[PDB]
């Protein structure tokens, strides 16, 4: 047989990019198709999927712009800086972000035309086992076809806001439109508690916003709990406010505002409500139905296997759009590339999921890889994992004093905060002490976390950690002298610092 | 009546062990919390009467301190004839004043 | 025999403190001598030695509040953040930085109480082989005398002011006045290129004084040179001056400032005169002659063995006094707690000195593990060493387009900033590629480090770090995806970027 | 005379070819550095009329870029009856100038 390409790939974002330029390099003729169909309020932006437009990139920025902000109100006064009439302009920052991602997208862009692939704008779906169809722009007059040998499905995903609500669809935003906003965000309501939802009440309250978070359950699903509440303490001490159990039922327009009932039968009004529940697999508009192609409906995913293969053999899936793969750039690359040189340099390399680093960007950060406490628990048996840990305060903010924020105060008395930061590992007794988990909540947890990762994989115990010299003064080197277990009960509290509302 | 400063052992000693009720206050001058509940233990120096009313200075009070076992700041410690019966840490105004009418009131 | 104890130290630093609280954990009665001589300038502090008073921790603190600096001024505008009359007052920096360093004093003393040990504000020396003489307070009326079974020598190190230089000892400051200085700090000359001359000259910059910096030769001597000449170049386009190969030859009082004569005959007038060229073993006042010790005459320090013992079999040196030991904290903590365990436990671990992370706190920061490119070359052979490496630019910061302070433009056109950041590693070809080497140029050093020392220690080979998932989008992760090399001859300049007067 | 915006493939071709001498701004409404010559240039398109000056949006105007292979902006290229004879990088504006001398003063 014959085909117009070798690898016709449908979706340039991470995954899709990745396996295209390595496909390239090993001689196949590739094509690539991305195409951005709008949000729910109408957004649109450049090629590189989720990550570089509204993703991890605007994400990191505006972090970075509330970070900034929480240190010039709670720490520059005491390091003896100055200043008069401190305020926020959004849209400055918005168009510094913007610019920024624009210049990412045309580089993107050289990028592919430099590996030798060719790219296309337009909306895709597959009309055959070897057969995309296409549409130039958007535009469904004209469909055009093309065939490969192999397909790879890298679509990935868009936010999900539920059906059961009303007004919900009609009236709030997403992760999609937060980076690009044109009005200011003001009054905020975020709904969901997922590592996204954290993440933008963090930076929108560090700005300066009022802000409410409503979380059904818990919050981090999926993540260590401890670290996952210590999170939560922080934004709260700061000035969030956390609407535990209580979701919006129904969302009315109300001039410029919204007005949102919730389930205990209260309301209020809000300038912004932004959904942040989770996401679903972008795959509705592919015509996977007529090729009997198997994906888990609640996802609307593609349920792919270990090398990345359909249930059709020459059809695949990486990334955001494949069932059970980690939502995360470095994931999916990884993920395309081995797969371009499976198919294209008969490579045996299969991809491996175990022991991916993370890190959640909330005005403190939390970085893990491996297991959290409670699931090695539960897989292992809590009498044989040992857990060492131990909370500390930063050195730099600790000689601040910081004080609780209003909202946080139980009694005019409750001002100093609780400490900054946890380190903990996660151990198997039976095997010398393995560390088959690593949890760090405080500041710079993705620079901490990325070495310590690399550690977990070379199957590093609790010794080699006790065994190297730490970096003083560093929020790091906690990990080099953790002694204190929760089997022994002793007190692993912050020791020392004006914490309690006492110097001890 | 109100509150002194003490400045050496053997005068903490003496003032103790000859007033019978007292209550001291062990501070630290960079102590935020120490500081933040010496006002309201100046009160009291005046309302509460029957009781002596005393501070410490533990950087400058070494001998005093690594003594009374004083770990953190601040630290109140009330005693009858000599002998220290009840002791409490924090800057919780509410729980000083809960501590003193227990035994002056 | 008898003695009065088990084990007398003489220095309450890292390594003493250390050594003694292990020593008394396993039963041994101990007594702590700690006395802190005034400086040239008659400065004094508490206990805990340089380390806490007048090194590592007051030196990040203020190293925050020139950061902060940075932020406010070269970034903050970009992230939409505007604000009046922006100034820095040295006298709260100064008094923050002391009212945490005395709240460690304290913490530090009462540590020294919970494990039994007992300590004396006492200057001491040694009359004998198991005996020492001390003074209270140290004031020399009276000599009282104390034996010991063993004795431990951790006295540490001060900064040293040279003898050929007219004025130097009399007029200038050093690292034991800069943290507690009651005037600013104005116009400043550092002289020497250390670690220390650079994070200060950095942090004094930052802060918004005009600093210069003597240099002859090259900068941060013992370092990988790709490196420190990274770092320079970032101060230099920051403001700091770099008088190359020109030294001070005569210092003059002259009112409130100081002139310096300067080895190619210029001069110029300074607020401040700030000399860090290096630091001597503290082992004067110690009467070690009166007993044959072998010290290097030329360090002032003590020679000792990998057991850290002298030539005289019951007195021992760890930490800064100790010939060819790092100068880090946590160095002398596992070399003193090793020794104790040695003398009271019958343990047989000898302290291991290969690997030692380190972090230095310039305005951009580096931390390395191992060996530099240059080094490796000669131990190993420059065909049989691989440096994988890249330079890059920070997120963050590369979103801000920050321009050349004037002092660093070559032409009104130089005013986009060189990349922020440098990666490498340090490979050997002929061991599986085995890393060596590991350096980092860039934001939060030391948190990149710590966990990639870990790796380093457990012989990581360079493909373990290719087959590691990185976080995204962080410092650290672009250790794994390096690969250009030197011997390929491939540009390892940064990607895109506004650089060079054009994006792209 | 002064710069024009094209905005299709074909107009930058037809512009070109037909009308000899053109130099030509590849400029990005996102990038600083492109944005800091644009005065420069505008001002030259009036001094040298020997000479055609326009520019592309390589954003808006995609197929050009793809062609011309332009990498980086903002990229100066000079064409003669239709074909591009010389080429420079950067916000330079001595550079610019230099250029567009050696081939329109
Ligand atoms: C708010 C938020 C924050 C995040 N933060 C981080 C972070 O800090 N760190 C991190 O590592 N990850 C983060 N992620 C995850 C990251 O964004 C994704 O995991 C990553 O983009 C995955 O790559 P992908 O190839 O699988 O999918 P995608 O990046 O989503 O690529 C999908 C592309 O397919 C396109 N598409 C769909 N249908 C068609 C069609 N018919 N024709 C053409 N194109 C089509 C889309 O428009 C899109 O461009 C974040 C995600 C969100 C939403
Ligand atoms: C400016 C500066 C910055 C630094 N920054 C860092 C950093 O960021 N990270 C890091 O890991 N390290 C840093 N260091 C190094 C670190 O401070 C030292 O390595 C560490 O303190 C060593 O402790 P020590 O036990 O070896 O001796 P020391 O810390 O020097 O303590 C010894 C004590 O002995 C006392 N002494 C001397 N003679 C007598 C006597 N006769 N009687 C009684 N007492 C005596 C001294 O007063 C001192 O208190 C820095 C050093 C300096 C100067």
């Amino acid at each position: 047989h014959t085909y117009d390409y070798d690898y016709v790939v449908i979706g340039g974002g991470p995954g899709g990019m990745a396996s295209a330029k390595e496909a390239a390099a090993h001689g196949a003729r590739v094509l690539l198709f991305d195409y951005v169909k709008p949000s729910s309020q109408g957004t649109k932006w450049g090629i590189g999927g989720t990550c570089v437009n509204v993703g991890c990139v605007p994400k990191k920025l505006m972090h970075y712009a509330g970070h900034m902000g929480s240190i010039f109100k709670l720490d520059s006064k005491a390091y003896g800086w100055k200043f008069d009439n401190l305020k926020h302009d959004w849209k400055k920052l918005v168009t510094t972000v913007q610019s920024h991602i624009r210049s990412l997208n045309f580089s993107y862009m050289t990028g592919l035309r430099s590996s030798k692939v060719k790219y296309i704008n337009g909306l895709a779906k597959l009309k055959d086992k070897n057969t995309v169809s296409y549409y130039l722009k958007g535009d469904l007059s004209k469909e055009e076809t093309v065939t490969g040998k192999y397909i790879l499905i890298a679509t990935g995903c868009r936010p999900h806001i539920p059906d059961d609500v009303e007004g919900a669809k009609e009236l709030s935003i997403t992760s999609d439109d937060i980076f690009s906003l044109k009005k200011d965000p003001g009054k905020t309501l975020v709904v969901g508690a997922s590592y996204v939802a954290l993440e933008c009440s963090g930076f929108l309250n560090s700005l300066g916003y009022d802000v409410t978070v409503a979380v059904r359950s818990i919050v981090l699903r999926g993540f260590d709990q401890q670290c996952a509440v210590k999170v939560k303490l922080y934004m709260e001490e700061q000035g969030v406010m956390f609407k535990n159990g209580i979701l919006p039922k129904k969302l009315t327009k109300m001039d410029d505002k919204i007005l949102v009932e919730f389930s205990d039968k209260t309301s209020e009004l809000y300038d912004t409500v932004l959904y942040a529940i989770g996401r679903k697999g972008d795959i509705d508009g592919l015509n996977l139905e007529s090729l009997n192609m198997n994906v888990n409906k609640s996802n609307n995913k593609i349920i792919a296997d270990h090398l990345s293969c359909t249930n059709i053999p020459s059809i695949f899936a990486v990334g955001d759009v494949a069932e059970n793969v980690p939502e995360l750039a470095p994931v999916a690359i990884k993920a395309g590339e081995i797969l371009a040189r499976r198919l294209f340099k008969d490579s045996d390399e299969i991809m491996d999921y175990s022991y991916i680093p993370t890190s959640i960007y909330t005005p403190i950060e939390y970085g893990a890889c491996g297991y959290s406490e409670e699931k090695a628990y539960e897989l292992y048996g809590k009498s044989n994992v040992e857990v060492f840990l131990q909370e500390f305060n930063n050195l730099e903010i600790s000689a601040v004093h910081r004080q609780k924020h209003i909202r946080a105060q139980k009694d005019e008395y409750d001002l100093d905060v609780s400490s900054t930061c946890l380190a903990k590992l996660v151990c198997l007794k039976n095997e010398d002490n393995r560390v088959i988990g690593f949890h760090y909540v405080g500041p710079n947890a993705g620079e901490v976390t990325q070495g310590m990762a690399l550690a977990l994989r070379l199957k590093v115990k609790k010794k080699d950690f006790d065994n190297c010299i730490g970096i003083h003064p560093t929020d790091a080197e906690s990990f080099m002298n953790l002694f204190v277990t929760i089997s022994s009960g002793l007190s692993y509290a912050a020791k020392g610092g004006s914490g309690g509302g006492k110097c001890g | 009546g109100s509150v002194k400063i003490v400045t050496s052992q053997a005068e903490f000693d003496s003032i103790i062990s000859q007033n019978e009720l007292v209550i001291v206050d062990f501070f630290a001058e960079w102590c935020g919390p120490s500081k933040r509940i010496a006002p309201f233990y100046e009160e009291c120096s005046k309302t509460y009467t029957k009781m002596v009313f005393i501070k410490v200075d533990v950087d400058e009070v070494s001998e005093v301190t690594e003594k009374e076992n004083i770990t953190s700041m601040p630290t109140f410690k009330v005693y009858k004839n000599g002998s220290s019966v009840d002791t409490l840490l924090g800057a919780n105004d509410s729980a000083l004043k809960q501590l003193i009418e227990k035994y002056a009131a």
